[PDB]
């Protein structure tokens, strides 16, 4: 029935992202308090997307 | 403490005042002093004559 009409939609998408840049990229503690030994732990990034 | 954006700040129940399980302390002595004081209602007084 709409071979020559026009068409136009009103639609959600999911939400979605792309890493463009990994910023303040890591932070660090030598956790050894209540630990048999000293630890390397890696504290959150932050990204830019 | 804080570092590079992330910060963090804590407060331990340590005082010069008093000590950080001293609340617990405290009210195992109002337990015990209860609980002592109703015990010895179940012996007694001593007496001894003279």
């Amino acid at each position: 029935k709409y071979e020559n009409h026009t068409v136009t939609l009103k639609i959600l998408m999911t939400l979605r992202y792309v890493v463009s840049d990994i910023l303040k990229e890591s932070r660090y503690q030598y956790t050894k308090f209540n630990q048999p030994k000293s630890k390397f732990e890696n504290l959150p990034q932050k990204l830019l997307l | 403490l804080e570092v590079d954006g992330i910060t963090e700040t804590i407060g331990t129940t340590q005082s010069a005042m008093y000590g950080g399980a001293s609340a617990q302390i405290l009210q195992i002595n109002e337990d015990i002093k209860e609980l002592l004081d109703g015990l010895r209602a179940y012996f007694g007084y001593n007496m001894i004559g003279l």
